[PDB]
């Protein structure tokens, strides 16, 4: 039978069956009970709102993510995701098909034997196996060695791999993500007189972070631009009508990548997190990480992106190695191509955890042989 | 409607010719770079030689 | 739709400037091909004077 | 038929055959496991990486020479370094071939008596012969007499030789060669 390559993230769960190219159903992560009285008898009001219907009736909910950064705090909304990810979204009983997730590095053990657990336990499925996200970008580009910068919406990860032998010492995963983002983003709309609070308005701010925000190739040079004319301000119609228009406000949001120091966080940004881990590998395997530096993930798909982190790696390397950054156009989904070709291969067939196996030793088997 | 119904399968035909069209010259430029920098070492191994 | 409207137009301009885009990569696949054959002829030459 | 002048060495394994001007393949003696774990399924990565193989994969590898100073310290390691000689580099069965080994002087007697055994019944040759390193020298000089300095990257010795007639008497082996200088 066909597997299923389900991709938890955190902020789009992104599902489908092996073998395709691109997600069967991706939709957002929340589950948001009512918290009105409600009047109106015999309407047919449900407790929980899951998945993308709660995004339509956000109006009158209050929608909370069950997956904070990276690892999941809330195992009972995790569950009711995943339950309407299979039977809704795709339709196909899990007792027959086996599950390929996907796990951010350096994360709790606790977390990931939860999740094998439950997926034997209540969903019952025939066989399931946890892959790092990083190394299914790394399938996606059809490469073999670079480092690849996995900047999803809860944590953002960097993952150097040579050869096929990754590198366990160079991991560093960083807590600064598209979250905090758009968390910055709506604290510095204050500035103008437009307040956002409500958790349902925290949407309206991510769609204003997508449609307008971009990176600046110089930060200072923008700055001075923006506090003269007035060529960047671009208006946004709100979903009730009163326009607003975003000023310097467009480049100051996603530069927090580069500059942790905005939201207080002390260590360094995307583009010194790479050049540390590339520095960390071994000296005769650096020339091949600083040409096939790879990029993936959501919040990588910022206008301009590729053109700074190039720029500041070459500011940061030494001037004779030759600096490429790969940020393909399918780069939000890069992670679940990946998963797919990992799923379809028939050398990786026998990898799975049998059901025979979980039964034999317990949850803890995710950490044995079986990776 | 009818009006509106041309309009977007006219525009989502477009976007789509597009998009396959800057993501096959991606591939391209992909490929003509690869070339240069596959003769930038060449050239670098040409200039040790003589050297 | 109206917003149905608005959004076919915008994603026709979307294709637009795809398209526009699509003109800039030719021309870098063009001046890299130009690169790739000037990089032949040299490393040709390179090689000879090795000889 | 032809015979196989390999020479083991210390450092570069330099084999070709008989009646040539220069060896045919000459590659590192060095043969490495790799040490980090490896996530990447189907990329057909080997268990060891010998030869000049090892010299390109080596950021992550673990190289480590068989040969220590002349003698031989690691026999699966030399074997395996000797079976990839003869079929990748030569590609020649050594079924059919005598082979002409070289050896330093005052060299331990197992060493020589394993190598010989070695290549009579794994690789199975016709007949080979184990020669010192130093005659070898001074035969390629186009002399007869002279006293040889063949400092290698093992271990250097010094051969007098006279008319043909070697002088067992004056040989003055020194274990300081090419290794200790790179240290
Ligand atoms: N086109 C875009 N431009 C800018 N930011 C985006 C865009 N698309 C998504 N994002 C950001 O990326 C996040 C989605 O990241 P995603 O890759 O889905 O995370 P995960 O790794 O959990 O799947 C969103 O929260 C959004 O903030
Ligand atoms: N051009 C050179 N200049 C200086 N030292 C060299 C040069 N070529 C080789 N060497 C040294 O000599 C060693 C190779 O010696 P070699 O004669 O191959 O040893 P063996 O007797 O084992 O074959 C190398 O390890 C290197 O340190
Ligand atoms: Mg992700
Ligand atoms: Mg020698």
């Amino acid at each position: 039978t066909t597997a299923l390559v389900c991709d938890n993230g955190s902020g789009l769960v992104k599902a489908g069956f092996a073998g395709d190219d691109a997600p069967r159903a991706v939709f957002p992560s929340i589950v948001g009970r009512p918290r009105h009285q409600g009047v109106m008898v015999g309407m047919g009001q449900k407790d929980s709102y899951v998945g993308d219907e709660a995004q339509s009736k956000r109006g009158i909910l209050t929608l909370k993510y069950p997956i904070e950064h990276g690892i999941i705090t809330n195992w009972d909304d995790m569950e009711k995701i995943w339950h309407h990810t299979f039977y809704n979204e795709l339709r196909v009983a899990p007792e027959e098909h086996p599950t390929l997730l996907t796990e951010a590095p350096l994360n709790p053990k606790a977390n990931r034997e939860k999740m094998t657990q439950i997926m034997f336990e209540t969903f019952n499925v025939p066989a399931m196996y946890v892959a790092i996200q990083a190394v299914l970008s790394l399938y996606a580009s059809g490469r073999t060695t670079g480092i690849v910068l996995d900047s999803g919406d809860g944590v953002t990860h960097n993952v150097p791999i040579y050869e096929g032998y990754a590198l366990p010492h160079a991991i560093m995963r960083l807590d600064l993500a598209g979250r905090d983002l758009t968390d910055y983003l709506m604290k510095i709309l204050t500035e103008r007189g437009y307040s956002f609070v409500t958790t349902a308005e925290r949407e309206i701010v991510r769609d204003i972070k997508e449609k307008l925000c971009y990176v600046a190739l110089d930060f200072e040079n923008e700055m001075a631009t923006a506090a003269s004319s007035s060529s960047l301000e671009k208006s946004y119609e709100l979903p009730d009508g009163q326009v607003i228009t975003i000023g310097n406000e467009r480049f100051r949001c996603p530069e927090t990548l580069f500059q942790p120091s905005f939201i207080g966080m002390e260590s360094a940004g995307i583009h010194e997190t790479t050049y540390n881990s590339i520095m960390k590998c071994d000296i005769d395997i650096r020339k091949d990480l600083y040409a096939n530096n790879v990029l993936s993930g959501g919040t990588t798909m910022y206008p301009g992106i590729a053109d700074r982190m190039q720029k500041e790696i070459t500011a940061l390397a030494p001037s004779t190695m030759k600096i490429k950054i790969i940020a393909p156009p399918e780069r939000k989904y890069s992670v679940w191509i990946g998963g797919s070709i990992l799923a379809s291969l028939s050398t990786f067939q026998q990898m799975w955890i049998s059901k025979q196996e979980y039964d034999e030793a317990g949850p803890s088997i995710v950490h044995r042989k079986c990776f | 409607l009818k009006d509106a119904q041309e309009k977007l399968e006219l525009a989502e035909k477009k976007a789509t010719d597009a998009e396959a069209d800057v993501a096959s010259l991606n591939r391209r430029i992909q490929l003509v770079e690869e070339e240069l920098d596959r003769a930038q070492e060449r050239l670098a191994t040409a200039l040790q030689k003589l050297e």
